[PDB]
């Protein structure tokens, strides 16, 4: 046998190459930075009407003006989000004003790769998480969308997609989405791209949208708002 | 072959398990059988999954250890081969005898 | 219907007619086959003589020679002589050679080895489909792989998909992975090859992948065929300590299975049935899809269902309805099909022992009692919750 | 009714009378001729017969001496284990003679009429080999970049040697196929061999190793030698996981037999003679097992990973599989590809297969999108646990 | 079981009533026999009447039950009672209705036992009843279609009532034409095509055809039932003797042509070989069908479809006859004429030249023998025509530089490459005539005749140029005019063509090998028609054989030519025959057996017997060996009887070659060469595997000539993926070299095996059947029974023309293009009631067109079920076209 910790002759670690694949398994999430605000769209993709569609969430709040859509293993991401909630309010106690998209994202990413399978502390990871997070909000600086990877490489984006359609969708965004496309048009761009990975057509019970716009706090779109974008796709 | 036994539940059990499989289904001679495969063992450890369950084996037999009766019955048929002198109780020899086998 | 019948009569006639017409008429004719052809056959007999040294054709080489190892314990380089065709002969056959000058006169011999006999164990089940109680559907999913391309290959080829081969029968055992293998074989009415997995691991070193190759050869000719490999799990966990092949021998044999299944050389319409108690102790590639297409878990048969199967069992070991049918069933909580057999099989033994031909209630209670020592009833599952 | 009854009884009856003819004419013992190619084959063999070739007992040249009788003299040892001092015939031309190679001598007067063909010492290896069959690219999954990379290595130098020589670069010998199973390493190896149109030798790793120690040295040694002499050989060493393992000894049997084949391949390749006209392709799922000698170049010039494909590649495996099938084109190839990512080539073919299983039960001739959707969600959840890839990819 | 029961009123007790006569009935057996005679008629009517009602109900009820083994003997014993004195003796009005369920008793017996002997017997008894019933039978079939209580058996069984008609013991026109044949055909493809073939009820079917088409469309598959009747007629040659048989083939051809579905009609016409039949096909289809449909268009297309031999439209006896038929048929004069005219099929060939390219490796390598060999190769790569046009146009390099025999041969072969040009092939021919030695000039004349054929219908024809040429003194120039005239026309019964042959052909032995070819060429003119004869061929043949037969190639052509010339019917032949008969030779005796076949106008039963009392494997030097090999092959026979019967015949032909080889030491070498030609003519079931298998053994074995013949057919598929197979075969060809003599045979073999990408292989059958017939292939075959080849011998081999026209897709109704068509793919084969098998589409998409290739693309079918139409022309592309028939003047099919 050989370990998993080892570097391969390719020049990459095994555990990490697997973790990227974990991102690819889940549901697709689109986070678009427009200069009118930042919208995050995610597919519900429900298979049963007995479910209550409000409680299927994959947009969770890091902050009260930053929203986050997450992709890959839904469970694995949730822990990172739990630690993020404590930091944003903590930031309020110390600085006396609310956390930025950049500050929160770099701090979670340090934890992302730490892995030592044997002879490493139980207060530290044995394996990396297979989640890609999309932190999208507008903060003191302005609309910012930052993308976080399970490899712990953070980069600033304007349009990013992650999940099963991740490479396909990301290329397709670069095409339609530009900074000569308005916020409502970003919502239309995401909906079209969403359909190949979805098993059915787009509906207001099969998307969840939330936009954080200047001068406003995070709003979870209501059934009427979801339905107005459904009418024209 | 004690080494075969503790190694993975017998190399000798391997032969038994296969013969038992062959005998479970074979040609049109599944219907009638007059060839059995019999195992002697003295452990329960060696017993794999096909051996352990009943309605896969016709019987699992538990032997009663040698008692006072068993020593007599075996002694009596043995004592005939040689000359004996009158007034010797066969009962007496067996009962003293603690044995450990026939 | 009418067009088919006339066609068949004609086909049969044409082989016969042509062969015959040329011969007898050329006997009248003053130059063609005539005398020569009849003579040529006579001439093979006289040239060969008696005795004849036997050989086995390993391969024919296209250079006017073949490699036939003669029965004398040395190899011979034979030539196509004594009137014979090189291409006509197919590999692995035993051939007759003229001793006086090495020539293959012809082919008729095989000289039958005991290895093929061990492999071919024909079917004749104890119980079979449509005398088994409950979970009717569970059998039907199995059929998708095994039975259904044998019954009708038509549906599969027309759909245009890879013909399903290979199945893993897994779950806790008590459901009749063995019973299901026998049952499918009777119903399909195709050749049944039975080789136990333990048999692959031999006291000889390196014979194991060879034995696989032969198994699959014997299947291809026989085909449509089903191969039941009972208990694949046995070779991986165990080290019998009858070989020094080790972990390496298991590994090479498992690999040889893959090669024969799809590989570079495929074997036509050989399905594989793998009973296994577990799926985590098995080799990774062996259980990868595309060597199986259907994966199925057997959960244990239900406490109500045990009753519907029992009526049948009691009737087989002579019907009595004086039995406490319900009590025997109840104490045992959701476990093996094997226990129902044990309780009837034993009871009937006891009845005979008592000296009767009728199994009664007392006999059923007695057998039950003996069965609790032998097994553990269903008392394990009770203790936990 | 009457006419047919009559014809059946009659035709059969005619075969009985015919029986003398059946044996001479068709074959099946006593003349197996049709006397269009045998008239020629027999004719040439006869001249041999008459002098001293047949009975030709297989023997081999142990040594070339000049002692006892004529200046050309050889000591041949027959496969009954007795030596004989023999002559050499010009009576028919010797053509394949080499020291240590099999040669043929006669039992009536022991002299070499004709040598046996080059290195047919294993007859066992030669029979099993297929020679370059045609596998269509409607079942060699995907388009992909992964397929294309191997071809530059294997196909181009054999197809055209012209180029390599002109520049003055040495031509490809080595490629390493490594990655977890079901990615069609075998599948591709076959396809490109026919495409190139050069001789295909596949050989199994298990067959190289056989009972006795140093028996394994005879088959490998002679296989590499046989390969070099023929015009253009590709030896596709198939699937060595533990049949290729690193040198060690346990003192019960050891790794000895396994390393034996391995070591034989090293001695003739590097040797004091280099690799002849032999190209080599390796399939391993475990490079973790292999010896440091094999892993360095001169038989492994370029390492290429043919492993689990990319996200775009999985869509291409669906499209190639659909062509083989006669199922709807109104079924979105893409939808299937997104629904099951992290799936090998084998798994995408099981989806198509499954889709068909649901379809037969329903009693449809054509698969549906409904059957399809269901087939991928069962594959992503259930199949993952069994799959070969977590353990093989860690070694790779 | 219960005794009687057709004497009890409930409908349930009818079911035991059927079984009951096995024991006997209580009243029912005596009612019909004994009581009917014994007791008075009026009194009996009471008893009978109650019995009639039940008997009738029972008929639908029996069909409803599923036994045929308990059902069959029980009702059969009861049948004797009815026949005694309930048939028509009882009274006048009552029996007619009583015979209606009686029919039912017999039918089960008729059906179960599907042999031909039961069919016959069953018919004799049934026909008399029919006549007695006087039309109760047609109504009976109608009730059955409805099913009051029926639900299975009646579908095979009711057909049998129709089967009964054939005998006509007393039946005039009391049911022989129309008695619901049309529903019966539609459902059951099996039993009715046999009944249909014999009766000539098929005539009525023409009247019906419009109506029948509606069922044909997509409600039912009637299309399959029509396709079936041809299978039975060709097979019927062996069943019942040819003189009885010829009228039957002729009868089915009239009905098939009139009815719209042409492919079945062409197969019969081709077999007959007459003048009358070809003109008719155009006019018949037009008048019966009032709508334009596919029917008008079929008359043209059937000519195109037909594959005999050589030049485009093939037989071209039909094309020369068409020039005024075309006028009558009218779907537009101008259009119909331009498409029909070979300009349109030529035009598509030109467009194809650009994509096709050249896939082998050319050579026009100057000077020596190498030059002469090279000239041969040019034609060989295509095996026909492709983009060689560029190489050939330069005269100077290859042709002029060639020396001796090489100039004639190269020059001779040049016309065969340039066929499928209308003009621009011609310019090259005109130039070469001018230059150099007599040899180039002589081979050029033959070349002109072939090129000019690209346009005819009195649009600049072959005859006009060739007529002037015919006068030429030189034996080589004479041969070129006459051989070009038989090649180009390939059938003629114009006066001018026949009269030109009349005083030439004065040759009977010449130094030049090619002079023997003149006989073949005169026979070639006869083919496809009835006799006017040309005296000269007939006279010279007998004379030639006695005089020389030492040159084997020379010798083969003259008797063959003699039989081919005789072919057909007429009294012109009677006059020359007397002259031929006065001389009698042993030599003439074999030629005579071929004539018997010829005379009758195609035989296959007479031919069959003659091939048993054969000339096969017989010689005294080379005296009887002239026809012996040609006969043994029995290729003509194989193809003649059904595509289905062909499979078997083919295996036997192979076996037969093997048999000739055992017999003669000499024959063995010939028997190897014979296989490439046999395979090539035959259109075998054993197609790919066999020539290649032999080819490899032959490298190792001496005689390079074996590879060269084997290669013509072995080239098989043209590259799509076939490139791997061609290149490997080719590699073996190249490697070998040991002499120039040896080298020339190999060099040709290498380049023939190779094909340019998406061209086609050989075909001699029409591409919906294995029936064909060429005369073109007899020539290469004859000159390749020698050892080695010569420069002379090489020139004949270079031709393999009888190859496809490049359309194998949408011949269409307002299309006629090279451009593709929607196709779907099925691995399926479920049919056995199609002309060469064609499956039903599931409509799933795959890459455009069926393969332009002479093989393959056979299960790949047309989609015309989102068009809601039925194909007349079955999909194949072996030579076949994907066209469909609608009521509409145009197909509204989709393009892609």
């Amino acid at each position: 046998d050989r370990g998993v910790n080892t570097f391969s002759p390719e020049g990459r670690l095994f555990q990490v190459e697997y973790a990227i694949e974990g991102h690819k398994l889940g549901s697709t999430a689109i986070g678009i930075q427009t200069s009118e605000g930042v919208c995050l769209a995610v597919e519900k993709r429900i298979t049963s009407p007995l479910m209550e569609p409000s409680s299927i969430e994959k947009i969770v709040e890091i902050d009260a003006h930053i929203g986050c859509a997450m992709s890959g293993l839904i469970a694995d991401a949730k822990t990172l989000i739990d630690k993020a909630r404590v930091e944003t309010q903590n930031h309020w106690f110390t600085y006396n004003e609310t956390m930025t998209v950049e500050s929160v994202t770099q701090a979670v990413s340090n934890l992302a790769l730490q892995f030592g399978e044997e002879d490493a502390d139980p207060g530290a990871m044995s394996r990396p998480f297979g989640v890609a997070l999309l932190f999208g909000g507008v903060d003191e600086k302005g609309p910012q969308l930052f993308h976080m990877d399970p490899s712990g490489t953070f980069v600033q984006c304007d349009a990013r997609a992650i999940g099963s359609a991740s490479e396909g969708a990301q290329s397709s965004l670069q095409e339609v989405y530009h900074k000569s496309t308005t916020l409502k048009e970003a919502i239309k761009s995401s909906l079209i791209i969403l359909k190949q990975v979805m098993e059915e057509k787009l509906n207001a019970t099969n998307i969840e949208l939330a936009t954080v716009q200047p001068g406003q706090n995070f709003h979870m779109f209501t059934k009427e708002e979801l339905e107005e974008v459904i009418k024209d796709i | 072959g004690s080494s075969r036994l503790e190694g993975g539940s017998g190399g000798d059990s391997e032969v038994q398990r296969t013969m038992l499989e062959l005998l479970n289904q074979l040609d049109g001679f599944e219907a009638t059988k007059n060839i059995k495969v019999i195992m002697a063992t003295n452990r329960i450890d060696i017993l794999d999954s096909a051996l352990l369950r009943p309605g896969r084996i016709d019987r699992k037999i538990e032997f009663p250890p040698p008692n006072e009766e068993a020593r007599l019955d075996i002694l009596k048929i043995h004592s005939r081969k040689m000359n004996l002198t009158r007034g010797i109780n066969l009962r007496k020899i067996a009962e003293l005898m603690p044995g450990a086998s026939g | 219907t009418q067009c088919r019948l006339k066609l068949l009569k004609l086909e049969r006639i044409k082989d016969y007619l042509l062969m015959e017409e040329e011969f007898i008429r050329n006997q009248e004719q003053m130059k063609p086959l005539e005398e020569k052809q009849e003579e040529e056959r006579s001439k093979v007999d006289d040239l060969r003589g008696t005795p004849m040294s036997v050989g086995t054709l390993e391969e024919i080489i296209d250079d006017n020679h073949a490699i036939v190892s003669t029965s004398v314990g040395s190899e011979h380089y034979v030539s196509i002589l004594s009137f014979v065709d090189k291409d006509l002969l197919e590999p692995g056959c035993s051939v007759l050679l003229n001793h006086k000058v090495h020539a293959v006169i012809g082919v008729l011999m095989d000289d039958t080895d005991p290895l093929v006999t061990v492999m071919k164990v024909e079917k004749a089940p104890q119980e079979t489909y449509a005398d088994i109680g409950g979970l009717d559907n569970q059998i039907q999913e199995i059929k998708e792989s095994v039975e259904l391309p044998l019954t009708h290959p038509e549906y599969y080829e027309e759909m245009g998909i890879k013909p399903p081969k290979g199945v893993i029968l897994y779950g806790p055992p008590g459901t009749g992975k063995t019973l299901l293998a026998k049952a499918v074989a009777n119903q399909t009415s195709a050749t049944f090859l039975r080789v136990v997995g333990s048999e692959l691991i031999q006291k000889y070193l390196g014979d194991g992948p060879k034995l696989v190759r032969e198994l699959f050869r014997v299947a291809e000719e026989h085909a449509p065929s089903i191969v039941f490999i009972d208990e694949i799990d046995a070779i991986g966990t165990k080290r019998y300590d009858s070989n020094s092949g080790g972990e390496r021998e298991i590994q090479r044999t498992m690999l040889e299975l893959l090669n024969q299944l799809d590989g570079f050389d495929s074997r036509g319409d050989v399905k594989v049935i793998m009973a296994t108690n577990r799926i985590e102790t098995l080799d990774p590639a062996l259980i990868r899809p595309g060597r199986i297409d259907r994966k199925i878990e057997f959960p244990l048969p239900d406490e109500k269902t045990k009753k519907r199967i029992f009526q049948i069992h009691t009737s087989r070991m002579t019907l009595a309805d004086d039995v406490t049918l319900d009590d025997l069933i109840m104490a045992k909580d959701d476990l093996s099909g094997a226990d129902i057999k044990a309780i009837c099989t034993e009871a009937g033994l006891m009845a005979l022992r008592e000296r009767r031909m009728k199994v009664t209630n007392e006999d059923f209670k007695k057998s039950k009692e003996n069965v609790l020592y032998k097994k553990q009833e269903g008392t394990p599952e009770g203790l936990y919750l | 009714q009457s006419t047919y009854s009559r014809q059946i009884k009659q035709v059969e009856d005619d075969i009985q009378q015919l029986l003398k003819k059946i044996n001479e004419l068709t074959g099946i013992k006593e003349s197996d001729t049709g006397l269009a190619p045998p008239a020629l084959w027999d004719l040439a063999a006869d001249k041999q017969t008459l002098q001293s070739e047949q009975p030709l007992q297989v023997a081999r040249c142990t040594k070339i001496i000049n002692a006892d009788s004529e200046d050309p003299k050889y000591i041949i040892n027959v496969k009954q284990f007795a030596k004989f001092v023999v002559d050499l015939s010009d009576q028919v031309a010797p053509t394949d003679i080499e020291e240590g190679m099999r040669v043929g001598v006669d039992r009536n007067k022991y002299q070499i009429h004709i040598p046996l063909p080059p290195k047919i010492d294993p007859t066992v290896t030669m029979m099993q080999v297929e020679e370059k069959p045609d596998v269509t690219y409607s079942d060699v999954g995907g388009c992909k970049e992964q397929i294309e990379k191997l071809r530059e290595v294997v196909e181009t130098p054999l197809l055209h040697p012209e180029r390599f020589v002109n520049l003055g670069i040495e031509p490809p010998k080595g490629v390493l196929l490594f990655g977890p199973p079901g990615t069609g390493k075998t599948l591709c190896a076959r396809a490109v061999a026919n495409r190139t149109d050069a001789c295909f030798i596949p050989v199994i790793g298990s067959e190289l190793v056989q009972k006795y120690v140093g028996e394994g040295a005879r088959m490998v040694r002679e296989l590499f030698e046989m390969a070099r002499t023929k015009k253009a050989c590709l030896i596709f060493f198939d699937e060595i996981d533990a049949i290729g393992g690193a040198r060690f000894d346990d003192g019960a049997g050891g790794d000895n037999e396994v390393q034996r084949t391995m070591l034989e391949l090293i001695n003739q390749l590097d040797g004091f003679d280099p690799r002849g006209n032999i190209k080599v392709l390796m399939a391993t799922n475990r490079p973790d097992t292999l010896d440091p000698a094999l892993m360095r170049p001169g038989r492994l010039d370029r390492k290429i990973e043919f492993s689990l494909p990319d996200l775009e590649g999985r869509t291409h495996i669906f499209k190639i599989h659909a062509r083989s099938m006669s199922v709807e084109r109104d079924i979105r190839f893409e939808l299937l590809a997104r629904l099951c990512p992290n799936s090998t080539g084998a798994e995408i073919r099981s989806v198509c297969t499954e889709a068909g299983m649901f379809a037969i039960r329903a009693r449809r001739k054509i698969a549906t999108e409904k059957d399809f959707l269901e087939a991928v969600n069962k594959v992503i959840k259930s199949y993952a646990k069994f799959s070969a890839t977590p353990r093989y990819m860690t070694y790779n | 079981m219960e005794e009687g029961g057709r004497d009890k009123t409930p409908v349930q007790s009818q079911q035991p009533s059927a079984t009951a006569p096995s024991g006997a009935d209580e009243k029912s057996s005596g009612k019909e026999r004994r009581d009917a005679g014994e007791k008075d008629k009026e009194q009996e009517l009471s008893e009978e009447d109650k019995q009639l009602q039940d008997e009738l109900e029972m008929l639908v009820e029996r069909l409803g039950e599923k036994d045929t083994s308990l059902y069959r003997p029980a009702l059969e014993e009861l049948r004797r009672q009815i026949r005694s004195s309930t048939t028509s003796m009882t009274s006048v009005p009552k029996p007619l209705k009583f015979l209606r369920p009686h029919y039912g008793k017999l039918k089960e017996i008729y059906e179960n036992m599907a042999p031909g002997e039961n069919k016959c017997f069953a018919a004799d008894i049934i026909s008399v009843l029919a006549m007695t019933m006087s039309g109760e039978r047609e109504c009976l079939k109608y009730r059955l279609v409805g099913s009051q209580e029926e639900l299975a058996s009646w579908g095979h069984e009711y057909v049998r009532h129709l089967a009964g008609e054939v005998a006509k013991e007393w039946q005039e026109l009391d049911d022989a034409e129309k008695a619901q044949r049309e529903p019966l055909l539609t459902l059951v493809k099996e039993i009715v095509p046999y009944n249909m073939a014999h009766n000539a009820e098929h005539e009525a079917c023409d009247l019906l055809m419009e109506i029948e088409q509606v069922d044909m469309l997509e409600k039912d598959i009637d299309e399959n039932a029509y396709s079936k009747v041809c299978l039975y007629l060709t097979s019927c040659v062996n069943y019942v003797p040819e003189p009885e048989n010829s009228a039957l083939l002729r009868c089915a051809l009239g009905v098939f042509r009139k009815f719209s579905r042409f492919p079945e009609a062409l197969r019969l016409a081709l077999m007959l070989n007459d003048m009358e039949l070809v003109e008719d096909i155009f006019t018949s289809c037009k008048d019966v069908v009032v709508q334009k449909q596919m029917a008008f268009m079929l008359g043209r297309h059937g000519v195109f479809l037909e594959l005999s031999e050589d030049v485009e439209e093939y037989e071209d006896l039909t094309e020369i006859m068409s020039n005024v038929q075309l006028n009558s048929n009218f779907l537009a004069l101008a259009r119909e004429l331009d498409i029909m005219e070979p300009k349109v099929p030529d035009d598509i060939y030109k467009t194809h030249l650009e994509n096709n390219r050249f896939g082998g490796s050319g050579s026009q390598v100057d000077s020596a023998r190498m030059n002469l060999a090279s000239s041969f190769v040019n034609g060989f790569v295509n095996a026909a025509f492709g983009q060689d046009k560029l190489l050939t146009d330069d005269g100077n390099k290859w042709l002029y530089k060639n020396k001796d025999h090489g100039m004639l041969s190269a020059a001779a072969s040049l016309g065969m490459i340039l066929l499928w040009d209308v003009d621009g092939g011609l310019t090259q021919i005109d130039k070469y005539l001018y230059s150099s030695e007599d040899y180039i000039k002589s081979g050029a004349l033959l070349a002109c005749g072939i090129v000019n054929s690209g346009v005819r219908n009195e649009c600049d024809p072959a005859l006009a140029l060739l007529s002037d040429y015919v006068l030429h003194n030189s034996n080589t120039m004479r041969l070129g005019s006459i051989f070009g005239l038989g090649l180009a026309y390939a059938g003629s019964n114009r006066e001018d063509v026949l009269t030109l042959l009349l005083p030439v052909m004065g040759d009977s032995k010449s130094s030049m090998e090619v002079a023997g070819v003149t006989a073949l060429a005169c026979g070639m003119i006869a083919v496809g028609s009835c006799n006017g004869d040309v005296t000269s061929t007939i006279l010279q043949t007998i004379m030639e054989k006695s005089e020389t037969e030492l040159k084997d190639t020379y010798a083969r052509w003259l008797p063959l030519g003699l039989g081919l010339n005789h072919l057909g019917k007429g009294e012109a032949i009677e006059a020359i025959l007397a002259a031929l008969e006065v001389v009698s030779e042993p030599f003439r005796s074999f030629a005579n057996t071929l004539v018997d076949v010829c005379a009758y106008a195609g035989s296959g039963n007479v031919l069959k017997v003659q091939q048993l009392l054969h000339i096969c494997s017989e010689h005294f030097d080379s005296k009887e060996k002239e026809e012996d090999k040609d006969k043994k092959e029995k290729k003509d026979k194989d193809k003649k009887e059904a595509p289905a019967d062909m499979g078997a015949h083919q295996g036997v032909a192979v076996l037969g070659i093997a048999l000739i080889a055992m017999g003669e030491e000499i024959g063995a070498e010939m028997a190897l060469r014979t296989f490439g030609h046999l395979l090539r003519y035959g259109e075998p079931t054993l197609r790919r595997a066999v020539p290649l298998a032999l080819a490899l053994i032959s490298v190792s074995n001496p005689r390079l000539n074996i590879l060269d013949t084997l290669s013509k057919f072995s080239h098989d598929a043209d590259p799509e993926v076939s490139y791997n197979s061609i290149f490997a075969m080719g590699m073996v060809g190249s490697g070998t070299n040991n002499a120039r003599l040896a080298a020339m045979l190999r060099q040709l073999a290498q380049y023939h095996a190779k094909d340019p990408n998406n061209l086609f292989m050989v075909r001699l059958a029409q591409g919906l059947t294995h029936l064909g017939k060429g005369t073109l292939t007899l020539c290469p075959y004859h000159s390749d029974r020698q050892l080695m080849s010569q420069v002379a011998v090489a020139g004949l081999l270079t031709v393999l023309v009888s190859f496809l026209d490049v359309r194998n897709i949408i011949l269409g109704k307002s299309h006629y293009v090279l451009y593709g068509l929607v196709a779907a793919m099925q691995p399926r084969m479920l049919v056995t009631f199609d002309e060469e098998l064609r499956p039903l589409p599931v409509s799933v998409r795959v890459g455009q067109a069926v393969d332009v290739v002479g093989q393959a693309g056979k299960p790949k079918t047309i989609t015309g079920f989102q068009t809601h139409t039925t194909p007349v022309l079955l999909a194949h592309g072996e030579r076949a076209e994907l066209a469909t028939e609608e009521f509409l003047p145009v197909t509204p099919i989709l393009e892609g």
